[PDB]
């Protein structure tokens, strides 16, 4: 997260870290046994880390649970990044309390201008490299489909949406993928891609979760 | 033809932080870099062994 702020220990209880020997992606806990992340976050030997703040130190509220299943959307396109969503089943059910909790799925799509919370342990620099120990947060608005398409000609599908600030300086970055974009207590997006990070006229692109609610519910229920 | 082993490492547009290897011709060794998760170029390997086998001596 570039241009954000320190969330505070366990203030984003649904945020998880996907670990494969190190942190490589984020995710959102939707129930005690399931996590929503990005399809490009599929990787061998995933271990989901819940209740994390400082990802480099054992603080006492962590739950490390291996992925028992990783279901990438059947229509995921690795070239265009369309349908960039993946469901991860936890080998054992996570213990939910205040520090480890699920985030509700949306009942409807969020409108342009809606302020949301984006979080993750990704790069905090637009130019260069600096990975944080603790969880970073960013308040950013959903942007119009028209502005998103103008920013990325011929790259935005009906399953993607832009969020952020066109002047640059605030955005999600490498290491944030798969993480949450929560608006009014609902999971509306999954960190997906963008042209660099926090660059002017290049807002972050996110998977439109509101388009997959039925698929998410049915898929979880059938696995 | 152009040697893909001599191309600079490519992170790509996706936002994952996946550690991969690339052959650094200037240093003469396989080094680590951050791959975003999509649109990988060929000078991108999952291990130092894969990198050396493919680009060693480039
Ligand atoms: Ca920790
Ligand atoms: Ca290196
Ligand atoms: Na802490």
């Amino acid at each position: 997260i570039v241009g954000g702020y320190t969330c505070g220990a366990n203030t984003v209880p649904y945020q998880v870290s996907l670990n494969s020997g190190y942190h490589f992606c984020g995710g959102s806990l939707i129930n005690s046994q399931w996590v929503v992340s990005a399809a490009h976050c599929y990787k061998s030997g995933i271990q989901v880390r819940l209740g994390e703040d400082n990802i480099n130190v054992v603080e006492g509220n962590e739950q490390f649970i291996s992925a028992s299943k990783s279901i990438v959307h059947p229509s995921y396109n690795s070239n265009t990044l369309n349908n960039d969503i993946m469901l991860i089943k936890l080998k054992s059910a996570a213990s939910l309390x205040s520090r480890v909790a699920s985030i509700s799925l949306p009942t409807s799509c969020a409108s342009a201008g809606t302020q949301c919370l984006i979080s993750g342990w990704g790069n905090t620099k637009s130019s260069g490299t600096s990975y944080p120990d603790v969880l970073k947060c960013l308040k950013a608005p959903i942007l119009s489909d028209s502005s998103c398409k103008s920013a990325y000609p011929g790259q935005i599908t009906s399953n993607m949406f832009c969020a952020g600030y066109l002047e640059g300086g605030k955005d999600s970055c490498q290491g944030d993928s798969g993480g949450p974009v929560v608006c009014s207590g609902k999971l509306q997006g999954i960190v997906s891609w963008g042209s660099g990070c926090a660059q002017k006229n290049k807002p972050g692109v996110y998977t439109k979760v509101c388009n997959y609610v039925s698929w998410i519910k049915q898929t979880i229920a059938s696995n | 033809r152009p040697d893909f082993c001599l191309e600079p490492p490519y992170t790509g547009p996706s936002k994952a932080r996946i550690i991969r290897y690339f052959y650094n011709a200037k240093a003469g060794l396989c080094q680590t870099f951050v791959y975003g998760g999509c649109r990988a170029k060929r000078n991108n390997f999952k291990s130092a062994e894969d990198c050396m086998r493919t680009c060693g001596g480039a």
